[PDB]
RNA sequence: GCAGUCAAGCGUUCAUAGCGACAUUGCUUUUUGAUUCUUCGAUGUCGGCUCUUCCUAUCAUACCGAAGCAGAAUUCGGUAAGCGUUGGAUUGUUCACCCACUAAUAGGGAACGUGAGCUGGGUUUAGACCGUCGUGAGACAGGUUAGUUUUACCCUACUGAU
């Protein structure tokens, strides 16, 4: 969810807590992303705010082209690699985590996306679907 | 459409009042005290500020 | 100061009659009949000249004597209700959004429907009490008329419609729109 | 630490929209003091994790009032704790400063709640190193490293059962 995330998303399994490392899915020059927080989280003692498919989070680049480092930058999750249940009755998951760089307004700094993109992310974020590749 | 004939009537209940400075309550323009008890039936009342 | 005796004189017009039982009062007139219970004030009544009814209080304090006059006020105020009738007129105030006010009957409720007030999509319904009727002004735009034979029933129904149109989280001194009392008149055109 | 009253003035023009000098009246026992009354045949001393309840001087949510409230945003106040007040880097840390989310990251009490609930990171025996002091043995809120933490098979209280 969050600002600019028009429409709503059905809840799915949370499989990306604070401190996860995610492969860089888009051609922004980065190699991995380090999740520091998630948008629209809760407040409970000793609970890591976790992320999921289609969610937008801010993640630093622990390993990538230099001036993409040492600073916070929001991103959008395109793969989860964690079994989540759709309404249609399927328990599916991806091969690995993947995220795409995106400013808070919702558009993408990158140009293209490599690998499958969950349609729970394409539907929720229109610009991700604009620059998406494989759709599930 | 302004029709200021009813503005003097609409403002009769909205603006033409007085306010007690401590309790911040609406009072009649000619009231000498405040009807509430939290403020303590005060003597000082400020007129409602006019527009602009 | 424990006033020894205080009195007021009620004048009874020849067109109506008033019935007294202990502290229950009923008036009978051409327009109708209303009854009020005044057992919560502890006043005394007396009939002397048919058209004159005298209210008295013996050994009453200052606060209690203040209630003596209001007993006369309400009794005399409903005397004109049963004799002349009461007619309150409202006017509709708005800046950009016209207000639609109608009368709608839902299961015999006589609800006053308010639509498009400040552009609000929510509907506003105000019940019409017993003995009060609502009419529209002649050849004058956006003016409702509340015609009733009672004093408190008409006036309370009048205020209820006024207070149903409020402004939420805005500047009161700028958005003057709503609905307000314009004229407190009687049913009788001459009086 | 908190809350008033008066009131010169600030507030473009105006004492109280919001502030408010010079003085002055009280509240609080989560600061720190002073006293030394209980306890030195001894009531286990800091902090952190876990958990329950209570109080409100309400941070957010509910309903309202006032503005130098045109909307938005904000600011001041009233009934109100019913409900919610977080995740991390540093530090033992109380405290504090930052990163970030969030409607918000409000203050607190209950033997400075809680060790026969836990840990022993710190201060606090004994080993040892450095600096200052001492002729010396040794002294320092100094700095640093290593340093066994025991019992409920009782009564009540609570949780379940006859």
């Amino acid at each position: 969810s969050g600002n600019g995330a028009q429409g709503t998303k059905f809840r799915i399994s949370l499989g990306l807590p604070v401190g996860a490392i995610m492969n860089c899915a888009d051609n922004s020059g980065a190699r991995n992303l380090y999740i520091i927080a998630v948008k629209g989280s809760g407040s409970r003692l000793n609970r890591l705010p976790a992320a999921s498919l289609g969610d937008m989070v801010m993640a630093t680049v622990k390993k990538g082209k230099p001036e993409l480092r040492k600073k916070v930058m929001p991103a959008i999750v395109v793969r989860q690699a964690k079994s989540w249940r759709r309404r249609d009755g399927v328990f599916l998951y991806f091969e690995d985590n993947a995220g795409v760089i995106a400013n808070p307004k919702g558009e993408m700094k990158g140009s293209a996306i490599t690998g499958p993109v969950g349609k729970e992310c394409a539907d929720l974020w229109p610009r991700v679907a604009s620059n998406s590749g494989v759709v599930v | 459409i302004i029709e200021p004939s009813l503005k003097a009537l609409a403002s009769k209940y909205n603006c033409d009042k007085s306010v007690c400075r401590k309790c911040y309550a609406r009072l009649p323009p000619r009231a000498t005290n405040c009807r509430k008890r939290k403020c303590g039936h005060t003597n000082q009342l400020r007129p409602k500020k006019k527009l602009k | 100061m424990k006033y020894i005796q205080t009195e007021q004189q009620i004048e009874v017009p020849e067109g109506v009659t008033v019935s007294i039982k202990s502290r229950i009062v009923k008036v009978v007139g051409p327009r109708g009949t209303l009854t009020k219970n005044l057992k919560h004030i502890d006043v005394t009544f007396t009939k002397v000249n048919n058209q004159l009814i005298k209210v008295a209080v013996h050994n009453g304090g200052r606060k209690h004597v203040a209630a003596l006059r209001t007993v006369k006020s309400l009794v005399d105020n409903m005397i004109t209700g049963v004799t002349k009738g009461y007619k309150y007129k409202m006017r509709y105030v708005y800046a950009h959004f016209p207000i639609n006010v109608n009368i709608v009957e839902k299961d015999g409720a006589k609800f006053i429907e308010v639509r498009n007030f400040l552009g609000d999509k929510k509907i506003r319904n105000v019940p019409v009490r017993d003995g009060v009727t609502i009419e529209f002004s002649t050849n004058v735009k956006d003016e409702i008329v509340l015609s009733g034979n009672s004093v408190e029933d008409v006036s309370q129904n009048a205020a209820d419609l006024q207070q149903i149109c409020r402004v939420r989280n805005k500047d009161i001194r700028k958005f003057l729109d709503g609905i307000y009392v314009s004229h407190k008149g009687f049913i009788t055109e001459d009086l």
